[PDB]
């Protein structure tokens, strides 16, 4: 809602992503893969070389991914808050139907002969 | 043309290893490869899997349906009701158009 | 609109057509670019002056400044084109078809 | 035999100005 | 084998190694305290 | 070029783009384009050869022409609204002129002729800036003026760009001309969905930039600019052939790679608006792009082309190129589909 | 643990881990545990949930 | 499904971390263990499917296909490790990785509860399949075969993507359980005629439908043996499985939209059976055999009867094992003589007596000798198409005759007669080759004792 | 800092390290004309670095542990085979010449890198500027096809353009009849098979094309056989040269920086020596290339980037 803000203040009333979020685990995995590719293109032992470098790949991805996931969750909360409030403001456009049962509704039968 | 390697000859695994199983050039690896294929393939999956499948509990409730049908026929014939009615659903719960 | 706009818009269109219909000299086309900016300056100045948009009076001046940066840039490339081929002909700049 | 791999005739299909 | 020219990465660049490990540790602490801060702010705003 | 002068010129390329993206005034938007055009030309001429001179000249004439049409739209807009705010335009003639002006800046068809030639005539590092960073400013303007853009005009440009980009790349052996026609084809997807959902234009733009940066970085790593020169890569660095394969399949839009994501979200938005024929036509025509991506994968990774004897000398030296961010970019180019719902960050 | 036989726990562990994750999914889908018309009943004296 | 997805992924670390000489032993053994545990999917109920989570479910249709898929991975490893012996070590591990990743996409494809998750995985199988064909095929034409395979599939899939997304917009969901209850009838209109075509053409190309099948003989003749095994056994069945699910929401329009495709299949099956009588290439003969068999599956799915759906389900499983066996049998000859020409090496029953038994058993299942599940599937389909129209027994009858002629012709030409004099490198069959053949035919013949577990949801 | 734009900005400018003694000197002459000895003595007297003439295994000497590699890792090009059978069907003659040019191109880049980064001049024995004389001799004797010459010129025209010619070109003029006697005394059985017409062709190229070209842009000194016998007299001539011509006068820090970025990047130096031009003499099939490349990576200290090979004692791999 706030102009050119990555995370408006109201976003703090939502629960933050857990640090065991499955989406966050995937992002951390992508950082691990990036670390491996870095060793491979530079012709270093892929698994062993530069564990300090590999750690920072995992850490940076998880750090950025945590905030992206938080904004992602915030934008979907905002979408629903907007959508439900609009429905409340315009009842005549979203009228509750009278729900007929299947014993009353006539559906045509199409034999598979 | 170009500088190219000639097409290599055909290697017969039996020449170096007359007891070859056709898995590996190394005889010890060749024996292990055979052992895992036969033990895990035949002794486990095919023998135990076949036994497991044979003793599956009432796969898709075909036996229960037969026991249940017996119960219904016994009841209906004793009470003089039709074995099976043409109407699947009670016609009092239906409201035809028109 | 007022009749002055007919001739200023016409002048812009004439220079635009002059720009898009090349001949040989690259200098001639750079002139048509400068003419296009001149019509835009006049066209903008009339609107701003007639409407008494006081702070917009600086806008035409800013327009000229970036016109000169374009003309200077255009002439710089013309120098290099001329050095390569000994003319400013645009038919010499056809190496990049292939 | 053995697996076919591009030879010079094949490679020259991609060395021209255009395909 | 024993290189005729000493490799550019023949020995660890300890200044970079320290910076790399220090940055990973720093970012990890920053992330955790933020998450704890957000969790407490979230409970506060929702009456938990 | 002095290294300090190169950095100042690069930062001016970015400053002009930034000015366009932060300006609320049409005059400052025009200034941003002019500042950006001034700074990029010396990057094109950096190597000083007749092809660089021809490329820069063709680029200058095209961009300078577009700016005059851009300023014409702004002044017509001023006559018919008396303001300069960057938003919808208040005159249909102004909307057409501005829309064409941005189409020429992007190199959309049929204003596309400069893109293949300019890209071929400048180095790879300069080509990377041209096909990526230079798209930001014109797209950021379309993102703000779309409520007044003529739908038939913008969808016509998008259709022609996808066709001409797809057909144009079929006949190319030069890598820089292959990237150029690919860029034209991808520009069409971005503008096709703009009338319906600008958020999907940004997504396509971001993913296109990541994939395009990845490819150019890999071409720079090996100093390859032709199909046959790139076909020697399996003999130098085998790993780089696998990254090229994964990236190229991604640019083709194949699931489960990332490049499928924008084609997928654009088709969703178009169908929500009862546009069925156009996305179908667009998806099928994008198979042309997949075709000439697949040729590169064949000559690069999935076969082994003839090598030369002197290639053995290169085995004894490591890659010295910076290859900045390539490990990150390639992973993003390929393994991002599971995170598609993250597109709401762009909302 | 041997230097020849530690790679043989990966797939077995993966199965055990996947099995564990499969059961945790069922913990998210208990909205109708003991509430369906077909199977709803009363709990036994010691039972806490009809299924877990 | 995570008890199968995760251990399938763990096959990749296992292969890459294995000792250089144990990559085949380790991957083969542990992929057999995964196959063993897949039998737990046979916890099926009479009324409800087995729904694990919001993402994955397994009914009686997907369960046998999953078990076929996971059984095939160990067989493909056994079949490839000979011709890949000289391969570079890393390029051997990359080959195995392509097969493992294919299994991963496949078992997720058959259990996806949402149709757009099904679409992505359904499409994802292309990449590993294409890379196998074009990287590890032997001939020049493997490159053209890759392109035909890729673009035939995509020509159909991309329309399917538009149709599914349109269906989600109008219905609100693509969850297959939800579609069962929210399905509405499809009323005639040019708009629905093309919705029907978009929903069915992608699957028709995979089967393949006669006329749209040209990609298949190309791909088989160029693929490596493991590629041909998965192509015939499973990847063709993605078309059948997809059709069996999507036809739910195409009613009653399927009544008349089926006619052009039943005509193509009924006539196409006689045409492709007759092509087999004059094929000179043994692999190409088997490829064209699949087209004829899969024609019956297309007809059965389109006439939409309880007997036809049971028959289609059995045919897909039976064909999967038989066609995979036949490709493996032809390959063992090829590894010796290095040609696919059927008439090149004759009278092999004299030189390889036990391999000639496998050739016999494979042929008998291919011609549908009762009570094989090949015959159970083919018979159930013929019963239902007879009720659809009595005259179909004429076309079914002729196909059965021609199917026997080319099945035994292949047996007689390669195994009987006189051996070719100049061919003198026919070594005795390896244990690996004999075990590979028996792991095809024994499960195929065992399923006759208990065929209900491959008869599908309508049993 | 590894050299780059950042190092240049902070003061690593070539004009700071170059002096009046920072010179590139090339000793040229015919076979068995006393080049090596004279070049080594000039280098020792002037305080310069001596580069022995680049051979087949020059690149090996600058990478790995510095020992020659097996000949399959140079294409099997053989100088002895060239002398024995200069018309070998397997294209050994041109393959050798293409390999030698690339070795010289690499040596020239290494020499320039040494000159620019330390300011100490160097002495070379022949160079990329004079390598063509051997190509002309081969072509005039029918040892190579005209297509090979065309290929050679393509590679040269896109590589030699990037570098500066040597400051001083020393040339030892030994007439062919004396050369033949010198070879006969040297005692290498293969080298005795050299025809005099081939030797005359080397001399005709040197006098016909090389020296007239170098005169325009370098200081050229020509010494007969006996004059060359005293390097001290040669050094005296070098010490009093004017240095008034050639492109080195036009260089500045901005240009030497760009030149240094090239020569320090060896793959960039060697970029165009493997242009995709399919001559039978230098084209290698995929199966041969793949096999040899795999064998190369199995050599000690060659699997990984230098400093990451634990098979040869590299340590701290997990932190490097
Ligand atoms: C006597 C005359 C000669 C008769 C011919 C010989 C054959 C009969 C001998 C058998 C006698 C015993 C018997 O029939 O009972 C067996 C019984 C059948 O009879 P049953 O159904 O009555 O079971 C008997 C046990 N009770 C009484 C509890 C029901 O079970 C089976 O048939 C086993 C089925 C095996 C099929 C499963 C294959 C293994 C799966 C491995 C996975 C890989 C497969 C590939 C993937 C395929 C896709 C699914
Ligand atoms: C829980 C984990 C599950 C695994 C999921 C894998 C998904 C794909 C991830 C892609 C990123 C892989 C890492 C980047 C590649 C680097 C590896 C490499 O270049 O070569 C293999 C290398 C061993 O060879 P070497 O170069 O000598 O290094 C010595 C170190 N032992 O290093 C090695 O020892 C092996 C390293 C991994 C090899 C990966 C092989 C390519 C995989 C891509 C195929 C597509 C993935 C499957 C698709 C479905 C995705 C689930
Ligand atoms: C959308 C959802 C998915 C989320 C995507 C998230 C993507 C964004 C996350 C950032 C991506 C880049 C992360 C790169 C991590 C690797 C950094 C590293 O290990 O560097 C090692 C070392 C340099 O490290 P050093 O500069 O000393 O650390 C201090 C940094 N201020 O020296 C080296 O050898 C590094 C060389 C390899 C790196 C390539 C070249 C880039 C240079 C980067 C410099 C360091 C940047 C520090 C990154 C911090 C990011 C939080
Ligand atoms: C995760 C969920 C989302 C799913 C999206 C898909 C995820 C996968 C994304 C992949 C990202 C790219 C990184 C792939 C890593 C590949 C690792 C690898 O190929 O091994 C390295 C090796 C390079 O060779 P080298 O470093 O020198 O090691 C010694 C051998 N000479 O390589 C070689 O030597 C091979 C040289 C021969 C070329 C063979 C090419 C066929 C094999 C290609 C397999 C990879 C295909 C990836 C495409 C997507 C697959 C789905
Ligand atoms: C998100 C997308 C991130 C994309 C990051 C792109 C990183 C590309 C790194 C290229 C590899 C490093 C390199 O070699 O430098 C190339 C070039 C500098 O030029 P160079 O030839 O190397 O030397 C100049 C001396 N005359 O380097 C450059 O000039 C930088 C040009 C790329 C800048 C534009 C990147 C694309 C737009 C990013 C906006 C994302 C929103
Ligand atoms: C081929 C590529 C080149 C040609 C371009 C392709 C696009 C032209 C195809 C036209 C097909 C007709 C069509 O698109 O239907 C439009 C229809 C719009 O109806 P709508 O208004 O949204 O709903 C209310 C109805 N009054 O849409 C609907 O009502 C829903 C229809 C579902 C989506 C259908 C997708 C189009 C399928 C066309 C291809 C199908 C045949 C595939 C052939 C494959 C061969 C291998
Ligand atoms: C529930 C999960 C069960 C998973 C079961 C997986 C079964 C895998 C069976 C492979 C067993 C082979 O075990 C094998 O043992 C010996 C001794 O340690 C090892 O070491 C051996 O290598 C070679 C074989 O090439 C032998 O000649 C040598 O005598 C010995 O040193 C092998 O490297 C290892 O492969
Ligand atoms: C590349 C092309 C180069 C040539 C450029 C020439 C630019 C000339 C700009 C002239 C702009 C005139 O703009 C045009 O004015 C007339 C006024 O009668 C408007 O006329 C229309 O709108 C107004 C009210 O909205 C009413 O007159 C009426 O509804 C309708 O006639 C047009 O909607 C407008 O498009
Ligand atoms: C492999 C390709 C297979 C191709 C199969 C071809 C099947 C052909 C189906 C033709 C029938 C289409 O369905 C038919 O479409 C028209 C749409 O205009 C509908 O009719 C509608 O349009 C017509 C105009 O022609 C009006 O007269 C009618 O009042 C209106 O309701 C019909 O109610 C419907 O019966
Ligand atoms: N074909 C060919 N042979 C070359 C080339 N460069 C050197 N050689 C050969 O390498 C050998 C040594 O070269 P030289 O230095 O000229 O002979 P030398 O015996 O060492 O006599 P010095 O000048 O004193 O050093 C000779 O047989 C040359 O013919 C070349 O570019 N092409
Ligand atoms: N279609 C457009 N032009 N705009 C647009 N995205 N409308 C859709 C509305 C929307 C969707 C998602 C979110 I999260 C939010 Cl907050 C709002
Ligand atoms: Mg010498």
């Amino acid at each position: 809602r706030a102009t050119f803000q990555f995370l408006p203040d109201e976003a703090r009333s939502l629960p933050p992503p857990k640090l065991t979020d499955p989406r966050l685990a995937f992002v951390g995995f992508l950082g691990y893969c990036s670390g491996l590719i870095d060793n491979a293109i530079r012709r270093r032992p892929v698994l062993l070389a530069g564990l300090h470098r590999q750690l920072l790949y995992i850490t940076s991805f998880v750090f950025v991914g945590y905030y992206l996931l938080k904004r992602q969750d915030y934008m979907y909360a905002v979408r629903d808050h907007d959508m439900f409030s609009y429905i409340k403001s315009h009842p005549e456009d979203f009228p509750e139907k009278d729900k007929k049962t299947y014993g009353e509704v006539f559906e045509e039968f199409h034999p598979v002969r | 043309r170009w500088q190219e390697d000639p097409e290599p000859e055909d290697e017969n695994l039996y020449e170096k290893n007359p007891d070859s199983h056709g898995y590996d050039k190394d005889p010890a690896v060749d024996i292990w490869n055979m052992r895992v294929v036969f033990f895990f393939g035949f002794s486990i999956v095919l023998v135990l899997g076949s036994t497991f499948v044979a003793y599956l509990p009432d796969y898709r409730m075909q036996e229960w349906a037969r026991r249940e049908a017996e119960r219904l026929v016994k009841y209906r014939e004793a009470h003089g009701l039709p074995i099976m009615e043409s109407n699947c659903f009670d016609p009092s719960k239906i409201q035809l158009p028109e | 609109m007022s009749m002055v706009y007919m001739n200023i818009m016409m002048a812009f269109t004439v220079s635009l057509v002059g720009l898009l219909m090349y001949r040989s000299h690259l200098m001639s086309s750079l002139l048509c670019l400068e003419g296009m900016m001149l019509s835009l300056f006049v066209m903008a100045a009339l609107t701003i002056l007639n409407s008494h948009f006081t702070l917009a009076s600086m806008m035409p001046i800013i327009l000229l400044v970036f016109a000169a940066c374009e003309a200077a840039l255009g002439l710089s490339l013309l120098v290099m084109v001329s050095n390569t081929y000994g003319t400013d002909y645009v038919q010499n700049l056809n190496l990049l078809q292939c | 035999a053995r697996q076919w791999q591009p030879d010079v005739e094949w490679a020259e299909q991609y060395g021209g100005a255009v395909m | 084998k024993f290189y005729i020219q000493e490799p550019p990465h023949g020995s660890p660049n300890w200044l970079k190694v320290g910076l790399t490990l220090g940055t990973s540790v720093f970012l990890w602490i920053y992330l955790i305290k933020q998450h704890n801060e957000d969790v407490l702010e979230y409970k506060r705003r929702n009456g938990l | 070029m002095n290294p300090i002068i190169f950095i100042i010129i690069l930062l001016t390329i970015m400053l002009g783009t930034i000015i366009v993206m932060i300006s609320s005034h049409w005059l400052l938007v025009w200034i941003g384009f002019e500042m950006n055009m001034l700074a990029i030309i010396p990057i094109m001429m950096k190597n000083h050869n007749p092809r660089a001179t021809e490329a820069s000249t063709k680029y200058f004439l095209t961009q300078s022409t577009a700016s005059m049409l851009l300023m014409m739209a702004v002044i017509i807009n001023l006559m018919f609204s008396g303001q300069w705010t960057v938003m919808k335009l208040f005159n249909p003639m102004a909307s057409m002129l501005m829309t064409m002006a941005l189409a020429m800046k992007l190199g959309m068809a049929p204003f596309h002729f400069w893109v293949p030639e300019v890209t071929q005539g400048i180095p790879l590092s300069s080509g990377l800036i041209l096909l990526t960073w230079q798209k930001l400013a014109p797209m950021s303007v379309l993102y703000q003026i779309f409520p007044s853009i003529n739908l038939n005009l913008i969808l016509t440009l998008s259709v022609l760009s996808i066709l001409i980009g797809g057909w144009g790349g079929l006949n190319q052996t030069q890598l820089r001309k292959i990237m150029a026609y690919s860029s034209i084809a991808h520009m069409g997807w971005m503008t096709a969905v703009l009338p319906y959902n600008p958020t999907m234009t940004l997504l396509n733009l971001i993913i296109y930039i990541i994939m395009t940066s990845t490819m150019f970085t890999m071409f720079m790593a090996n100093s390859t600019t032709t199909t046959l020169s790139l076909s020697h890569t399996w003999n130098k660095t085998p790993i780089m052939t696998v990254l090229i394969l994964a990236t190229l399949l991604s640019m083709g839009g194949l699931p489960p790679l990332s490049g499928f994501m924008p084609k997928w979200m654009i088709i969703q938005e178009m169908t929500k608006n009862n546009s069925i024929i156009l996305p179908t036509f667009m998806a099928i025509t994008a198979l042309l792009n997949l075709y000439f991506y697949m040729r590169l994968t064949y000559s690069t990774t999935l076969t082994m082309f003839p090598s030369t004897n002197n290639m053995k000398m290169k085995w004894q030296f490591p890659l010295m190129k910076k290859m900045t961010f390539l490990p990150t970019m390639v992973v993003l180019s390929t393994m991002m589909l599971p995170l598609t719902p993250m597109l709401s960050v762009l909302e | 643990v041997v230097r020849d036989h530690w790679v043989h726990v990966l797939v077995p562990m993966g199965f055990v881990f996947g099995y564990y994750l499969d059961r945790k999914n069922d913990e998210k889908l208990t909205a109708f545990r003991n509430k369906s018309l077909l199977y709803k009943r009363e709990l036994k004296p010691n039972e806490e949930v009809t299924w877990k | 499904m995570l008890k199968y997805i995760i251990p399938t992924i763990m096959l990749m670390p296992l292969t890459w971390l294995s000792k250089n000489n144990m990559i085949w032993v380790n991957s083969t053994a542990h992929s057999l263990l995964i196959s063993f545990t897949s039998l737990l999917l046979m916890n099926q109920f009479g009324d409800n499917s087995l729904n694990f989570s919001l993402l994955f479910f397994s009914d009686s249709l997907s369960t046998p296909l999953l078990i076929l898929t996971m059984w095939l991975l160990p067989l493909m490893l056994m079949a490839s490790q000979h011709h890949l012996s000289k391969e570079n070590l890393t390029r051997k591990k990359l080959f195995i990785t392509m097969l493992i990743s294919l299994q991963l996409f496949l078992i997720m494809t058959f259990t996806a509860m949402e149709l757009i998750l099904f679409y992505i995985l359904f499409e994802a199988t292309l990449v590993p399949t294409l890379i196998i064909i074009t990287r590890w095929g032997n001939q020049t034409e493997r490159l053209n075969a890759g392109l035909y395979f890729l673009f035939y599939t995509l020509a159909g899939s991309l329309p399917l993507l538009v149709a599914l997304i349109y269906i989600q917009n109008t219905v609100g969901s693509l969850n297959f359980l939800m579609l069962q209850y929210w399905v509405q009838p499809v009323h005639n209109s040019w708009s629905n005629v093309f919705m029907w075509l978009a929903c069915m053409m992608a699957f028709m190309v995979k089967m393949p439908l006669y006329g749209l099948h040209l990609w298949l003989p190309k791909a088989h003749v160029e693929a490596p043996i493991a590629g041909s095994m998965v192509l015939a056994a499973v990847l063709l069945k993605l078309g059948g499985y997809g059709m069996l699910r999507i036809t739910l929401i195409l009613n009653p329009m399927t009544d008349f939209m089926a006619y052009p495709f039943i005509m193509l299949s009924l006539w196409g099956m006689i045409m492709t059976s007759s092509i087999c009588l004059r094929q000179t290439d043994l692999k190409s003969l088997i490829a064209y055999s699949s087209v004829s068999h899969m024609a019956l599956v297309i007809v059965a799915i389109l006439i939409q009867t309880p007997w036809s759906y049971m028959g289609a389900t059995a045919l897909m499983i039976a064909h999967g094992l038989t066609s995979s066996m036949l490709f493996c049998l032809a390959n063992s000859n090829y590894e010796r003589i290095h040609s696919r020409t059927m008439i090149l090496a004759r009278g092999l029953q004299t030189l390889l007596p036990l391999m000639a038994t496998w050739w016999l058993l494979a042929s008998l299942t291919n011609l549908a000798l009762p009570p094989t599940i090949n015959l159970i599937g083919e018979l159930f389909v013929v019963m239902s198409t007879f009720s659809w129209s009595n005259i179909t027994i004429i076309l079914m009858g002729v196909n059965m005759v021609i199917t026997a002629l080319y099945s035994l012709y292949m047996l007689i030409m390669t195994q009987r007669g006189k051996y070719t004099y100049h061919i003198n490198n026919i070594s005795p069959s390896f244990t690996r080759e004999n075990a590979l053949m028996s792991l095809h035919i024994l499960p195929l013949l065992l399923l006759t004792l208990n065929p209900k577990i491959i008869l599908g949801p309508l049993y | 800092l590894q050299y780059g734009p950042l190092a240049y900005i902070l003061g690593e400018k070539a004009t700071k390290k170059m002096t009046e003694k920072s010179k590139l000197i090339t000793v040229d002459g015919n076979i068995c004309s006393g080049k090596s000895k004279l070049a080594k003595e000039i280098a020792e007297k002037l305080g310069l670095k001596h580069f022995p003439e680049a051979g087949i295994h020059y690149v090996d000497s600058t990478t790995g542990d510095g020992k020659p590699l097996p000949v399959q890792f140079s294409g099997n090009c053989s100088l002895e085979k060239f002398y024995d059978d200069p018309k070998s069907n397997d294209g050994n003659s041109y393959r050798l010449q293409a390999w030698l040019y690339a070795s010289r191109l690499l040596q020239y880049a290494d020499a320039l890198e040494h000159l620019l980064s330390t300011g100490q001049g160097v002495v070379l024995e022949r160079s990329i500027y004079s390598d063509f004389v051997f190509l002309e001799a081969m072509y005039r004797q029918g040892f190579i096809r005209k297509q090979c010459v065309d290929h050679y010129n393509q590679v040269k025209k896109v590589t030699i353009c990037e570098y500066l010619p040597p400051h001083v070109v020393v040339y030892v003029d030994v007439p062919v009849p004396e050369v033949q006697s010198r070879i006969q005394k040297k005692g290498n059985p293969h080298e005795m098979k050299i025809t005099s017409a081939y030797l005359q062709d080397i001399e005709n190229a040197y006098k016909g094309t090389f020296l007239p070209e170098m005169s325009e842009k370098c200081e050229v000194l020509q010494y007969s056989a006996w004059e060359a016998q005293d390097a001290e007299k040669v050094v005296e001539d070098i010490e009093y040269l004017k240095y008034d011509k050639g492109p080195w006068l036009d260089q500045n820090d901005r240009k030497l920086h760009k030149l240094r970025m090239l020569v320090q990047d060896k793959l960039e130096v060697l970029n165009y020596t493997s242009i995709p031009v399919f001559l039978p003499e230098v084209t290698v099939g995929a199966h041969q290339s793949d096999q040899v490349f795999q064998e190369f990576t199995e050599l000690p200290g060659r699997k990984y980037r230098a400093g990451y090979n634990e098979d040869v004692g590299d340590k701290w791999i997990w932190l490097k």
